[PDB]
């Protein structure tokens, strides 16, 4: 069921370092931001005419060192920048100008996460403590439980919970093997999830947000419940998955292995699409992987960052 | 008969120099790794929520 195949239909040059992050913004459909270790963001702007599916719009630079997650604001209109520099950057996507410097980390910022809304910031970095800023730039809370680095936080969406309760649910993963939930107003820790044998090099909570996903060094991809505080299963990559993301039309996760991209299938617990790129004069050995991966806003399109400087995007093309 | 020179020379114990580092340009230490266990498999530890 579900013959569907997807097809390389444009690479986006530009960069000069491994696209370490993506992000997309739902408002804005045409607009793609993507962080690489050459220190700078680049805006995409989505052309649909011929080979190049994108085409660079401004390149922030601002950043001393590896630039490592990007997020894009639910507007459509910012992205917070989180790079090597310990420091994170606010920036307009038209101005080009840097709105907000958040300081504050004694290590490397790893990961950023945008509110649901447009209140909070929230950073994880390699001080083993995650902050959470103001929009304006200060850190309002300092929040600590990790013993180890936190490689990435990104937010569980809001879908239906009660009506409303103004309440920030998000998830936290590094080195330390285990993966917390925390809730925000007030800003306290939530139930613990520990399942990986290695550390966790990744997660991502589903579109909706009552499924997250972890990863790690072993391939052994997660999937629990938030909201029930379960497992919900456990699959193997058995190579190193970079980087994973849920799909928003369909009920998939992509997965950066070492060798090349696979898409699981979840309601059928079984992967169907396998994803490597050709490439010339290599050994077979040293293949350019993924580290950065993003859906569309529909779900048509899949943005792949890898360590070549560059990114490819699979359009979703059903040939029946 | 005449004169002896003398020269004296300490190399102290460079854990113990305050003020300055405390060990040789190639001296390299490395932390000892700590061991735990990874068995547990499920594992949903669940906390009190808050609000």
């Amino acid at each position: 069921s579900s013959n569907i195949m997807l097809v390389l239909r444009g690479t986006l040059e530009g960069h000069n370092g491994w696209v370490t992050s993506l992000s997309t913004s739902a408002a804005q459909p045409n607009l793609l931001v993507s962080g690489s270790r050459d220190k700078t963001l680049i805006s995409w702007r989505l052309t649909e005419n011929e080979q190049q599916f994108g085409v660079p719009v401004r390149s922030y630079k601002g950043h001393s060192h590896i630039v490592q997650d990007v997020v894009v604001s639910a507007d459509g209109n910012y992205a917070v920048s989180a790079s090597w520099d310990k420091t994170l950057r606010l920036w307009n996507l038209a101005t080009g100008n840097s709105e907000a410097r958040f300081v504050g980390h004694t290590g490397d910022v790893l990961s950023v996460a945008i509110d649901a809304n447009s209140s909070k910031i929230i950073s994880a970095s390699r001080d083993k403590t995650i902050r959470v800023w103001n929009t304006v730039g200060d850190c309002a809370y300092v929040l600590l439980g990790h013993t180890d680095w936190v490689t990435k936080v990104r937010v569980a969406p809001k879908n239906l919970e009660d009506v409303d309760d103004g309440r920030i649910t998000f998830v936290s993963a590094g080195m330390d093997k285990i993966v917390r939930s925390w809730s925000l107003n007030s800003y306290r820790i939530e139930a613990d999830f520990i399942g990986h044998n290695n550390y966790i090099n990744v997660v991502q909570p589903s579109p909706d947000g009552s499924l997250a996903a972890s990863a790690g060094k072993d391939g052994q991809i997660y999937v629990w419940n938030l909201k029930h505080k379960s497992a919900f299963m456990n699959f193997d990559a058995k190579d190193e998955v970079f980087a994973l993301a849920f799909s928003p039309s369909r009920f998939w996760l992509t997965a950066a292995t070492a060798s090349g991209i696979k898409i699981y299938d979840l309601e059928n617990e079984v992967l169907i699409d396998e994803l490597k790129p050709e490439f010339a004069g290599y050994t077979k050995a040293q293949d350019p992987h993924a580290v950065s991966l993003a859906w569309s806003a529909d779900g048509q399109t899949l943005f792949a960052g890898y360590t070549d400087n560059v990114i490819r995007v699979w359009q979703v093309m059903t040939a029946n | 008969q005449g004169v002896l020179g003398i020269k004296v020379k300490i190399m102290k114990d460079p854990s113990r120099n305050t003020s300055g580092p405390k060990a040789l340009p190639d001296a390299v230490t490395i932390i000892e790794p700590k061991e735990e266990e990874p068995v547990l498999e499920p594992s949903v530890k669940d906390y009190r929520p808050t609000e």
